[PDB]
């Protein structure tokens, strides 16, 4: 009656989050590590851009399909990739109030990664680097707005 | 923080610093002109408000009073 | 049967064996004296 | 009696794993260590959920509420009669003692505390509000 | 309430030249449920249907919207401060632990609504909903008829 | 031997000097009242046997006597039923034209006008219509007079003699021990095979006997004088043989395995009855043969003396993966040794099973003329479900007393509980999401459609028209179904209901029962159920699981189960009890139920229930459930508005009742509000204030006048608002459907 | 930590949570429960609003007049 999955957090039965496998399966830990969000080297621009393009191609089907224009042929598209574009924009308006709000008492305390070795903070998780996160979500929002509705207008199996 | 007063009604029994499930209160000796012990608050600034001192006070009217001041994380409880 | 007394005459027993008593009267006033709107007898 | 110094390379009681442990509050502000010393080893309740097993001998554990570890000290000295004693720590790794300041606890008298807050009036003698309007800060008349 | 129930239906069966309604019908609370609150509903409803709507649309709207105002306070009024707290640390705990959304972390602590705030804003979506349900009702059976 | 019958001979003297003495259970009561708050405690105290002693042995004891005090009553109730139907009913002209006769089993006495109540039900007869269904019960048993009826009466008030004195005996004379109550195995075994196999089994051959014959014949047009009585067709073989010929072989095809000789008595039909509207009493008699033999089977299965059979223990011990640590290790204990968390686990099993009751009930009619009562079928529906949803939220209160006060951590280390109370804010976390998420997808999309239609864009809606949200797994559920006995129950003849599919069955001129068809409102009305159930399972079970420890709150275990707060401070910790999340967990099981007898309601008055006047179905409300029920304004136009019309004109007719009831409910409703909003500081002020009025003129009670507990307060609260609302509804609905229908 | 936006309470300042943006709300007139407040601060602060209440009720008179020129019949 050997062999149990559900652990505690890094060994750690005091900090609380018991680690489990759709927690800590190496595919997801995998696929997760590999998200733009959890790039900590890269810059947070270029995340930015593209967790913005990610979010932007893919709230405008909701618009399209669903807003109150979607049944007028050739309008239903533009006016869901119009009403994607605002909220792209209301949500880089978002973002930087959020950078304005969070980032002003710059915790001590590090960071270590599960095995043992402190690695330095996210850049993404300061001011300068919020802001330019920001700015690359509006910029990747906007570009993947546009894409969404070329892709409305190229893809050949498009309904 | 919350304000907690102890009056010179105290008898010392001591139930409302058995009864504190924040270490808030102690007994001191001969502050108050009275028999052996009186009640202390020396540490208010980890006090709740949950006023089970003074549910546990036999005095009438009550010997200890927590007045609900400013609130902190401290005060509110708050393990986040 | 002295404690069976004392049972009978705690207050349920006794508010209900009132109740019954009051409202039994004024059922039987209201079956001989049917619609009494104003005291007119 | 003096202050005793928080030994870190005490162990802990087996326990499992929960999800009522340390938040980021931990990280960020201060958490809680309360360390005892068991004569064998018991299961008892975790202020946090679950059921854990203290070691023969001392026994450290982590909270992020004082609450938490006076809960868990009255357990422990009401159902097993132990003699626990917790302290404070930073996120600096500064570490403060608190519960039996004195070394006694405070519901016995150890003679040497200063009594604080003890207003030597009754409480049916504090002034109106309308004496302590206008103090600065909004107050209530005990002050 | 009572006071403007009395005027309101007073005067519609004034105005309608059916006193000999409010006089027959007020001595009795099933004539003032039946009389006056279901009588004088039937426009109201029927201000947005499965067959349209009309001008009293945006009455019958107001009116359910009184309704939910008034049910959500009867929310902080009869649920206290406590049961919501230890939610909305469950709910601290889940945001802290999801992937992706720790990443966006709050500024000021979640924590319920106090209990003087609480009263406060069940007697205020209370009153709220009281008022735009009997505004949307009166309104609504006063225009609909006149 | 392990499994014996131990008892304390003469444990209790049987004597009224307690009866005297109130309080006399508790310690704390026993000193006498000084403050009201005693009278209101000895009540609440009075069957908290756990806390009136601490050894199982007297628990037990009390628990079980208790149970034999509540059958007895049963026992007077049903008498009661059994004897006004047999002296102040209707019954025997209800038998020989139940298509036009109301049921009525209550007469009311011309006292202040109130004869006015009894109303023409029928046969020559004044009286109240009584919607129990006790008379098609009654027909299905086959009864047929009212003699038999009175000398069930005379038995069931036998019986509750019986069980007052069982409770008295198993109390004052001879009392189990605990080892007795502990054999978990035994009791299993007895109640499975005993209770329900030898019970289905009696009632399968009260059916092949006395239910059968009587409603072949009756259903044959016979005037029930004519019928043979049930002793006769016992006796008279042949009697039975011409009504079903395998009578005439005997037991032998029985023993020789030869069963399909008794397909004449013994079908697998489905359907209804289309004389009665109701269940095949054949497929009944077989059903009950059926379970009977798969009880009796299943009371095999746990060992008591011999070494055959199970320990649930072992069973329990050897259930244990990867995930779940020890598994069920320390559950046999917990289910052995506290009856809370046994009262939890029949409490929520109980309900559910009585709202499943209602659901099978209307879409399987077991009793002739019953599906076309619409009155008795939707008031047993309603009742039904609101019973399963009290004693659900019941579990939910005995499984956090369980946690409260009988949970042990020592028995408990890595075990099922264990491993949910230490991951409960992942448990509580999700719960609360899928609440929001459910909350939003059900309600907000009668919201948006609300909005849209006062817009006036029906187009933009989610309608069967405009954006359908079909529900396409029930359908394909319903298909399936409707077409089982042609490929997966090839021996079945028909389909168990024709809401399935298919043709409606008309007795009467009135539909018993039709195909039901989902759609875009059904849809949305079943997420609405959902969500409501998530609500209430998220209340109660958040009281289970943060009913000893919280983040807030670490010691509540010690605090008890039933405690108003802890106090103002860390920002305030009102309801932090459980008994708290019970208290909120009433409140939303009403809020769903309501609901759930709503969608019920009007979805079988629309599309379901209706009279055949020319080839073609004329429903009640005309089939509006499907484009009206998409918006909040269409429940209460075409629903809540609209079937009002016969509770608030109920004036001067036999329904006048239902309306003074509606009145009053909506009053003890609104009176709840004063408890359920305030607190007992102001109520306190506002009674000292009048004690001091009646100090004045020397009228001051020695028993000091006190306002309600914080709990009693809240308590009395939910208590008037589940009445209030409960009863509105009630009289809601028996003044529309006994007018409509 | 100390926050900026209860500027008339310095305990609401320093509260972390969320309590302190609704009793800030909730506190803004409260003049008298203002840290540092004096009683003639407090009458001039009194007439200062009621002149912002005044101002305020005009120009409600004024929207009204305004609308139902502009849009009314
Ligand atoms: C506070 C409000 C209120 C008032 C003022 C009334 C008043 C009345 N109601 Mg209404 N009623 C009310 C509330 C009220 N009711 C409520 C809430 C309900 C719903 C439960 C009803 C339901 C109701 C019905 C259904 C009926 C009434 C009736 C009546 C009448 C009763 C006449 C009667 O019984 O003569 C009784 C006459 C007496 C003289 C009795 C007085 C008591 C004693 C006996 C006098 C003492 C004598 C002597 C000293 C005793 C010696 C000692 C003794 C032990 C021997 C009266 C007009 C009845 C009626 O006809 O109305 C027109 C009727 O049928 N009421
Ligand atoms: C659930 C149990 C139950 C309930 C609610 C009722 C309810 C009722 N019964 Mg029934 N009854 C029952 C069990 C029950 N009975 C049983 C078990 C028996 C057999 C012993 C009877 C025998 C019986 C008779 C013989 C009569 C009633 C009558 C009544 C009515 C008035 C009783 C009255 O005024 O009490 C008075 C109470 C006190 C004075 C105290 C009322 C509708 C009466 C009725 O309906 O008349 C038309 C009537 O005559 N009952
Ligand atoms: C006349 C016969 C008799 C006598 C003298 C006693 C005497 C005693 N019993 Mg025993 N008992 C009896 C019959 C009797 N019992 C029967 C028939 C049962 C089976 C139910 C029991 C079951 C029993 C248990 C389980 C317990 C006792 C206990 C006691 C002691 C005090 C009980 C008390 O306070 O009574 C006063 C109580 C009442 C009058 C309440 C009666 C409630 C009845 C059963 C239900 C009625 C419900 C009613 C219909 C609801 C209506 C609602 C309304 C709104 C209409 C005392 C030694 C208790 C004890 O501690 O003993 C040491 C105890 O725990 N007895
Ligand atoms: C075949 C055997 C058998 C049968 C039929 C039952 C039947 C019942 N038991 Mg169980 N029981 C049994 C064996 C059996 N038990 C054994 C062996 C034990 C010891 C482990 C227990 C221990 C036990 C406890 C601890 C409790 C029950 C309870 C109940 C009742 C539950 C309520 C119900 O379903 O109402 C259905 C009602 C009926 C079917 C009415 C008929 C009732 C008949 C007369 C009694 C059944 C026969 C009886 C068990 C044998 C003794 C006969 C007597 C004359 C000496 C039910 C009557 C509960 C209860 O309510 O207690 C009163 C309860 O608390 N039983
Ligand atoms: C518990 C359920 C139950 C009961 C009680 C009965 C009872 C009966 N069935 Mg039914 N039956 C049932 C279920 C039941 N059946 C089911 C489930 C089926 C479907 C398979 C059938 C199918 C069926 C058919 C097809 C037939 C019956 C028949 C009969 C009768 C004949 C009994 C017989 O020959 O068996 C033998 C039984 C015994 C020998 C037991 C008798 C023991 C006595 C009581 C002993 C007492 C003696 C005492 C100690 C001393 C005297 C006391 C005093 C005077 C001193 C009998 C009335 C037959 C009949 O004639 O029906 C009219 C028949 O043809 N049954
Ligand atoms: C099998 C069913 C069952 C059983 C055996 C029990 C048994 C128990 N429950 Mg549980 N409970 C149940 C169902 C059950 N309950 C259900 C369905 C609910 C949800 C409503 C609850 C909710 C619940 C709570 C919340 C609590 C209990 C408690 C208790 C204990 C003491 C109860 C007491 O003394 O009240 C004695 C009886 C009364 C006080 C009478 C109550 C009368 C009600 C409120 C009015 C309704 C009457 C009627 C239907 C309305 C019309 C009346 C008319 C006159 C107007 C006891 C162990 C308590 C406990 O263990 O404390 C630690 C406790 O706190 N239970
Ligand atoms: C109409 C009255 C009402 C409403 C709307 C709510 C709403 C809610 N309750 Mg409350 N509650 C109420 C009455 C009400 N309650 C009452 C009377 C009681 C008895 C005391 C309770 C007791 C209670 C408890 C005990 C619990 C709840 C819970 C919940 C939540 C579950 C649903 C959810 O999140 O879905 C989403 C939200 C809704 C369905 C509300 C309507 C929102 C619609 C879709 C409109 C959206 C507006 C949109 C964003 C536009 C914004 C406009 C902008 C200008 C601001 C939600 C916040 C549970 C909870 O919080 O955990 C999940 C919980 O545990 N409630
Ligand atoms: C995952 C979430 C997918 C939901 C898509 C949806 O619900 O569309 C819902 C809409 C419904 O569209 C509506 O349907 C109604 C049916 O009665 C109406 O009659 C109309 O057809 C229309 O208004 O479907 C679409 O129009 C878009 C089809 C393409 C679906 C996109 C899937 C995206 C990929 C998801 C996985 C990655
Ligand atoms: C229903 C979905 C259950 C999902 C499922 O398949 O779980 C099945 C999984 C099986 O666990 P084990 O095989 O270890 O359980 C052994 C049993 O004997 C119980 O101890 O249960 C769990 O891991 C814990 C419950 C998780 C609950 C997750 C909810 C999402
Ligand atoms: C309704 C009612 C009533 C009545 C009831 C009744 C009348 C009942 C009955 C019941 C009965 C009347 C029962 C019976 C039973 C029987 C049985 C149950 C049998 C069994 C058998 C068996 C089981 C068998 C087995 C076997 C075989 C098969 C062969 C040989 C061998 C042997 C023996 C083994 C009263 C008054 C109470 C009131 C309430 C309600
Ligand atoms: C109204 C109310 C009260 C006051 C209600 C009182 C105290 C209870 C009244 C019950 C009855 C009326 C008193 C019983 C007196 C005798 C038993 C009755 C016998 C004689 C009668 C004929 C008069 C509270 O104490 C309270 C506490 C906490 C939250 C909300 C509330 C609340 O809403
Ligand atoms: S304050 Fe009250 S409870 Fe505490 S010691 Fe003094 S008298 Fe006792």
């Amino acid at each position: 009656k050997k062999a149990q999955v559900i652990s505690p957090v890094n060994g750690d039965p005091f900090v609380g989050m018991l680690e489990t496998p759709v927690t800590s399966a190496p595919i997801v830990a995998t696929y997760l590590s590999n998200l733009p969000a959890y790039r900590t080297g890269v810059a947070p621009v270029l995340r930015g851009v593209e967790i913005g393009l990610a979010h932007g191609f893919l709230l405008a089907g909701p618009f399209i399909k669903l807003g109150p224009l979607r049944n007028v042929p050739e309008t239903a598209e533009i006016a869901g990739s119009l009403s994607a574009a605002g909220l792209v924009l209301i949500l880089a308006l978002c973002l930087s109030i959020y950078g304005s709000a969070q980032f002003q008492s710059t915790p001590s305390i590090g960071v270590k990664t599960l095995s043992g070795r402190s690695v330095a903070r996210d850049p993404l998780f300061s001011a300068d680097g919020w802001s330019e996160f920001a700015a690359g979500f509006l910029v990747g929002g906007e570009a993947g707005v546009a894409w969404a509705y070329v892709c409305t207008q190229i893809l050949p199996y498009y309904s | 923080a919350h304000i907690v007063k102890i009056y010179d009604t105290c008898i010392g029994c001591t139930q409302c610093v058995r009864a504190c499930p924040l270490d808030v209160l102690e007994m001191v000796p001969w502050d108050g002109c009275k028999a052996s012990q009186m009640a202390s608050a020396p540490r208010t600034e980890d006090c709740v408000g949950c006023k089970r001192c003074e549910t546990a006070c036999p005095t009438d009217f009550l010997s200890v009073r927590v007045y609900l001041g400013s609130e902190s994380t401290r005060s509110m409880g708050l393990s986040y | 049967m002295k404690d069976f007394t004392t049972y009978l005459s705690t207050a349920p027993v006794i508010a209900t064996i009132w109740f019954t008593f009051t409202a039994g009267l004024l059922i039987e006033i209201n079956r001989y004296f049917p619609d009494p709107l104003v005291f007119s007898f | 009696w003096t202050v005793p110094t928080l030994n870190p390379d005490t162990p802990s009681p087996i326990f499992g794993g929960s999800t009522g442990g340390l938040l980021r509050k931990a990280q960020t502000e201060e958490f809680y260590v309360i360390t005892w010393e068991a004569k064998k080893e018991q299961i008892f309740e975790m202020p946090t959920g679950g059921a854990a097993i203290m070691r023969q001998g001392p026994n450290l554990l982590k909270f992020g509420k004082k609450e938490q570890c006076l809960a868990l000290t009255t357990q422990l000295r009401n159902k097993f009669k132990l003699t626990p004693c917790f302290y404070r720590v930073f996120p600096d790794g500064k570490v403060q003692y608190l519960h039996p300041a004195d070394g006694v606890y405070p519901e016995k008298v150890n003679a040497g505390r200063v009594g604080a807050n003890q207003n030597m009036r009754r409480i049916g003698q504090n002034v109106n509000p309308i004496k302590v309007k206008f103090s600065g800060r909004m107050m209530s008349p005990a002050e | 309430g009572w006071v403007t129930f009395y005027w309101h239906w007073k005067h519609l069966t004034l105005w309608q030249g059916n006193v000999a309604q409010f006089d027959e019908s007020s001595t009795y609370l099933m004539g003032w449920l039946r009389d006056y609150l279901w009588l004088n509903s039937s426009q109201l409803i029927n201000g947005y249907n499965p067959f349209g709507m009309n001008s009293l649309s945006v009455w019958a709207w107001t009116f359910l919207f009184g309704h939910l105002i008034y049910a959500t306070g009867f929310m902080f009024l009869i649920s206290w401060r406590g049961y919501w707290q230890e939610l909305i640390e469950t709910l601290v705990w889940a945001h802290e632990k999801t992937p992706l959304a720790n990443l966006v972390y709050w500024k000021d602590k979640p924590v319920a609504l106090s209990i003087v705030q609480a009263r406060l804003v069940g007697l205020a979506h209370f009153s709220v909903g009281y008022i735009f349900t009997y505004a949307a009702f009166l309104i609504a059976s006063t225009s609909g008829r006149f | 031997k392990k499994v014996k019958i131990a008892v304390d001979r003469n444990p209790v003297e049987t004597s009224f000097e307690k009866w005297a003495k109130p309080g006399h259970f508790s310690r704390t009561l026993s000193k006498g009242p000084n403050t009201t708050t005693w009278i209101w405690n000895l009540h609440a105290d009075a069957h908290d046997f756990d806390s009136h002693t601490s050894d199982l042995e007297e628990i037990s004891r009390k628990v079980f006597s208790a149970h034999f005090g509540q059958l007895g009553i049963i026992f007077i109730w049903l008498s009661g039923m059994y004897f006004h139907g047999a002296r102040f009913s209707n019954y025997e002209a209800w038998l020989s034209d139940p298509t036009h006769i109301k049921p009525s089993a209550q007469v009311v006495w011309p006292i202040v006008g109130q004869e006015i109540l009894n109303g023409d039900v029928g046969g020559g007869f004044q009286g109240i219509q009584i919607t129990s269904g006790f008379f098609q019960l009654w027909r299905a048993s086959g009864i047929t007079s009212e003699l038999q009826l009175y000398t069930t009466a005379i038995g069931g008030l036998v019986m509750a003699a019986a069980m007052f004195f069982a409770g008295w005996f198993h109390y004052h004379k001879a009392a189990p021990k605990l080892e007795w109550f502990q054999n978990v195995e035994s009791m299993l075994n007895h109640h499975l095979g005993g209770l329900l196999g030898l019970g289905s089994l009696a009632w399968a051959g009260h059916q092949i006997h006395v239910s059968l014959p009587v409603n072949k014949l009756l259903d044959a047009g016979v005037d029930p004088k004519e019928i043979p009585l049930p002793h006769d067709l016992l006796l008279n073989r042949a009697i039975m043989a011409d009504l079903y010929p395998s009578f005439a072989k005997g037991i032998a095809p029985f023993f020789t395995l030869n069963w399909s000789e008794y397909s004449d008595f013994l079908t697998f039909k489905g359907g209804l009855n289309p004389v009665t509207g109701g269940l095949w009493l054949s497929d009944t008699a077989h059903h009950h043969v059926a379970i009977a033999v798969l009880f009796l089977v299943a009371g095999h299965m746990y060992r008591t003396n011999w070494g055959i059979g199970h320990s649930m223990k072992e069973i329990l011990e050897a259930h244990r993966g990867p995930f779940t640590g020890e598994g069920h290790v320390g559950l046999y204990e917990i289910l052995t040794t506290s009856w809370h968390a046994q009262l939890a686990i029949n409490l929520a099993l109980f309900g559910s099973l009585s709202i499943i009751v209602a659901h099978h009930m209307y879409a399987m009619p077991p009793y002739p003329y019953l599906a076309t009562d619409y009155g008795t079928q939707l008031s047993l529906f309603t009742h039904h479900t609101w019973i399963g949803g009290f004693c659900i939220v019941g579990a939910g209160a005995h499984a956090a007393i369980f946690m409260v006060r009988d949970y042990d951590p020592t028995n408990n280390y890595n075990n099922l509980l264990d491993r949910v109370i230490r991951h409960r804010d992942a448990i509580i976390s999700h719960l609360n999401w899928v609440c929001i998420f459910l909350g939003f997808h059900s309600f907000g999309l009668y919201i948006h459609n609300d909005t849209m239609s006062a817009l006036g864009r029906p187009q933009d809606m989610f309608s069967d028209t405009a954006i359908q949200l079909q529900p396409v797994f029930a359908q394909w559920i319903q298909n399936t179904h409707f077409l089982a006995p042609q490929l997966t129950a090839p021996n079945a003849l028909a389909a168990t209901s024709l809401t399935w599919g298919g043709d409606l069955v008309a007795v009467g001129g009135k539909v018993a029962m039709m195909p039901i068809s989902l759609g875009t409102s059904d849809f949305m009305v079943h997420h609405i159920h959902a969500f409501t159930i998530h609500v209430t399972v998220l209340i109660l079970l958040k009281g289970v699981l943060f009913a000893r420890s919280s983040r807030l709150i670490p010691d509540k275990a010690n605090l008890g189960f039933r405690f108003p707060c802890d106090g103002p401070g860390r920002g305030g910790t009102c309801q932090v009890s459980a008994w708290d999340h019970v208290f909120l967990g009433l409140f939303w099981m009403y809020n769903s139920l309501s609901i759930v007898i709503f969608h019920f309601s009007w979805k079988m008055q629309s599309d379901v229930w209706g009279t055949v006047t020319a080839s073609g179905v004329s429903h009640i409300t005309g089939g509006n459930f499907a484009q009206s029920a998409n918006t909040i304004n269409g429940w209460l136009r075409d629903f809540l508005w609209a079937q009002s019309s016969q509770v608030i004109q109920s004036y001067g007719s036999a329904l006048s009742a239902y309306g003074l009831i509606f009145l009053g409910a909506h009053f003890v409703w609104a009176f709840s509000l004063m408890f359920l909003f305030s607190g007992r500081g102001y109520w306190q002020e506002l009674i000292e204030s009048i004690v001091w009025a009646h100090n004045k003129l020397k009228v001051a009670p020695a028993i000091q006048p006190r306002a309600l507990s914080i709990t009693q307060g809240r308590a009395v609260g939910v208590a008037h608002y589940l009445l209030g609302g409960i009863a509105t509804t009630w009289s809601f609905f028996l003044a529309r459907i006994i007018s409509v229908g | 930590a100390t926050k900026l936006f209860p500027k008339f309470s310095q305990g609401l300042a320093q509260d972390p949570t969320t309590r302190r943006i609704w009793y800030g709300l909730a506190m803004a007139h409260d003049f008298e429960s203002h840290d540092g407040m004096t009683e003639e601060n407090l009458y001039q602060k009194i007439f200062a609003s009621h002149f912002g209440q005044l101002s305020i009720i005009f120009l409600w008179t004024s929207g009204n007049l305004f609308h139902v020129a502009w849009q009314g019949n």
